């Protein structure tokens, strides 16, 4: 969901933050995207695998 | 006959593709007393192809 | 394509609109944020008076 | 003298010249690697490093 936004992705989702400018991010420019989310929902839940 | 040089087919370049290449031959006129020094782009420092 | 031209003896700067014609350093101008960014050394010596 | 060279020969020179550029050129491109821009001068393109 998340990286449908800031990407060119076919996957039907509402776009709430098209006002906010941004750019298309390439795979390499969305993978460090990618993961901040990952890490950010381990520390929430306290997982360290 | 019995042992022959191979010769070095596959070669690898990781530069640019070209051959010609341009140079000054005579100095440019800054600074002038025609044109203030501001208005090229040299004075800024700025990179040019 | 915003390219500046000086003035020569007394007459003033002028700058290229989009529709290719020049206007004096004056009036009401829309910029995108792009066109600052690109020329923030240049842009600064030459409007702020 | 150092500085003349027999005009009746050019053609010899030159051909051999030929055959020097034709034989410094044969490498294949290799591909190294590339980057998004962050910057707005290009609308997010990938450069070669």
């Amino acid at each position: 969901t998340l990286v449908a936004q800031i990407s060119e992705t076919q996957y039907p989702v509402d776009r709430y933050l098209d006002w906010i400018p941004s750019l298309r991010a390439s795979a390499a420019t969305a993978a460090t995207f990618a993961e901040w989310v990952n890490t950010s929902m381990k520390t929430a839940f306290d997982l360290s695998d | 006959l019995l042992h022959a040089d191979t010769p070095r087919l596959v070669t690898w370049d990781a530069g640019l593709c070209t051959s010609f290449k341009i140079v000054p031959i005579v100095p440019a006129q800054v600074p002038q007393d025609v044109l203030a020094y501001t208005f090229f782009t040299s004075s800024y420092a700025i990179q040019s192809p | 394509d915003c390219r500046i031209s000086f003035g020569m003896n007394g007459a003033a700067p002028m700058i290229r609109d989009e529709t290719g014609l020049m206007v004096p350093f004056e009036g009401n101008w829309i910029f995108p944020l792009a066109l600052w960014q690109m020329n923030t050394r240049y842009f600064n010596q030459q409007f702020d008076a | 003298s150092v500085r003349g060279a027999n005009p009746l020969m050019f053609r010899a020179n030159v051909l051999h010249m030929l055959l020097e550029f034709v034989l410094d050129n044969l490498y294949l491109n290799r591909h190294t690697g590339f980057s998004q821009d962050h910057t707005p001068f290009t609308e997010g393109a990938n450069l070669r490093s």
